[PDB]
């Protein structure tokens, strides 16, 4: 509604990529026969 | 339920801009736009409430207020999207006409609120009023609608109006409001606060028994009033004007 | 307030005019006047007290002129001080900027 | 810098006290000339009228202009804020510095 609150919200949201918690994901696909391919997904977080 | 301690006043639109600047010089905050829509409901006269204890006057019938916020997309006409959404738009709101008409409000049909006449006695420096409040979050059923709900309780619609203005937040929980009021009917829309702004400064107290807090609140309100001496005169309104019981009809506007 | 300053400057100006006329007449007829007619009113009875009254006039006009001028100057400065004091009056680019900064630090750390 | 209106206001005020100083100076010369006029040389008699007239006209219009200024005070009524944006501008400049840090070709 008011300009000031939206301006502050925009400026604060601009820093999300720095302030937010880092995350990582690693997907490992192992080559197996008999159309049986297990998957190994490891996600690393720092809560 | 709160004890609201309030002071009132009015100003002509000519000084409006100037007034705004002075407020920002004191509070250190910028104004924030807001709007609202209030509907007043009264007990149904078709039903005879013999339960009013006439020989004892345990209670008297009263009026219920239902309030809701309405987005500005209903209040801005085709000539006004160019300007940004800030307080200056109020400078164009001097005509008795307004984009929101009767049909849209009828299509709409929240916060439920009841109040009492202020405390008696002539040794009161600020208007002290008691308010009982609740909130309606949602509903369901075959007739889920505000009108059907209030008819289920036993109340019927009386009138409605629209407030548009600005808000200032100061220290100690003090809130200062500049308002413009538009009454709405099928016949049309009429601005009761014609050529001016209604000013209201108030604080809320959660518990009426605490008296140290009430004394502090009164001290803050009187200090604020004594700060604005010479520019605007803030006064205690008439105790008989803020009475909203059905038996006697008048409306401070 | 300002109206009081207006009035004060008013007696300031009229006092200047009156004391100016007084010192003018005193110095012009400082040469004592002797006229046989009863209409004239100029008396010099005690010889040296005449000079005392003369230096009286001198000291009065000096003090009053200096005080009035100084008061006017102080008034002007006060007005100027009141004038000075009382008159109350992209985001995306930042996103890639911070992204490059953080990746550069991560590589360099 | 201050808005221009204040600038010509202060210029007018400065003109006011300079005119007052000129009035005092002319009072000094008229007091000087009256002495020799009382002495008895009539050569500087014509200058006396001019000095008196200029002294009075300097005394009058200065007060008139000051009256105009005080009148301007009457209608000029009604005609930390920087902090509200101060952090913002600080923010801006800091990121600018980062840009200068981020580009090694501009650090020369």
């Amino acid at each position: 509604d008011d300009e000031n609150i939206t301006k502050l919200n925009k400026e604060i949201r601009a820093f999300d990529k720095l302030l937010n918690i880092p995350r990582r994901e690693l997907k490992i696909n192992l080559p197996l026969t008999e159309h049986k391919s297990p998957n190994l997904s490891l996600m690393l977080e720092s809560p | 339920m709160v004890q609201q301690l309030s002071l009132f006043g009015s100003i002509g639109d000519d000084g409006y801009d100037l007034l705004i600047s002075t407020l920002t010089t004191i509070s250190g905050n910028p104004p924030l736009l807001y709007n609202s829509l209030c509907t007043v409901w009264k007990p149904n006269p078709s039903y005879d409430v013999e339960n009013v204890n006439s020989r004892n006057q345990l209670v008297e019938p009263n009026r219920i207020k239902l309030s809701k916020e309405v987005p500005f997309s209903y209040l801005i006409d085709e000539t006004m999207m160019d300007k940004p959404l800030n307080f200056r738009i109020l400078k164009s709101f001097t005509n008795d006409k307004i984009p929101l008409n009767y049909a849209m409000t009828r299509n709409i049909l929240w916060s439920l609120q009841i109040s009492d006449i202020p405390a008696a006695g002539n040794n009161r420096s600020v208007s002290m009023q008691t308010i009982a409040e609740t909130i309606i979050l949602s509903s369901a059923g075959k007739n889920s609608s505000v009108s059907s709900l209030m008819n289920g309780l036993g109340y019927v619609f009386e009138f409605q109006y629209l407030t548009i203005g600005v808000k200032f937040f100061m220290k100690h929980g003090l809130i200062l409001e500049l308002q413009k009021i538009w009454q709405i009917e099928e016949a049309g829309n009429s601005q009761i606060t014609s050529g001016g702004f209604l000013l209201k400064a108030y604080i809320n107290v959660s518990r009426g028994t605490d008296i140290d807090r009430i004394n502090y609140t009164e001290t803050a309100l009187m200090n604020l009033k004594k700060e604005l001496q010479g520019y605007i005169e803030l006064s205690v309104p008439d105790r008989q004007s803020m009475d909203s019981r059905v038996a006697h009809g008048n409306i401070l506007i | 307030m300002s109206n009081q300053a207006l009035y004060e400057k008013l007696e300031q100006t009229r006092t200047i005019l009156s004391v100016k006329l007084a010192e003018l007449i005193n110095m012009t007829t400082i040469a004592d006047r002797n006229d046989d007619d009863e209409g004239s009113f100029a008396q010099e009875n005690s010889e040296l007290a005449v000079a005392t009254t003369s230096v009286m006039m001198v000291n009065n006009q000096t003090m009053q002129l200096i005080k009035n001028v100084q008061d006017l100057l102080i008034l002007t400065r006060s007005i100027k001080e009141k004038w000075l004091l009382n008159q109350i009056p992209d985001e995306k680019q930042i996103e890639e900027l911070l992204d490059n900064c953080i990746e550069t630090f991560v590589a360099e750390k | 810098m201050q808005p221009p209106y204040i600038q010509e206001r202060l210029k007018s005020l400065n003109d006011i006290e300079t005119q007052l100083c000129s009035m005092l100076q002319e009072a000094s010369q008229v007091t000087f000339i009256f002495g020799e006029l009382k002495r008895g040389n009539e050569s500087v008699k014509p200058q006396f009228e001019n000095h008196v007239k200029q002294f009075y006209e300097r005394l009058d219009k200065s007060t008139t202009q000051l009256r105009k200024e005080i009148q301007l005070l009457d209608e000029n009524v009604g005609t930390n804020k920087k902090a509200l944006g101060q952090d913002t501008e600080k923010m801006e400049e800091q990121l600018d510095l980062l840009s200068a840090i981020l580009d090694p070709s501009k650090s020369k």
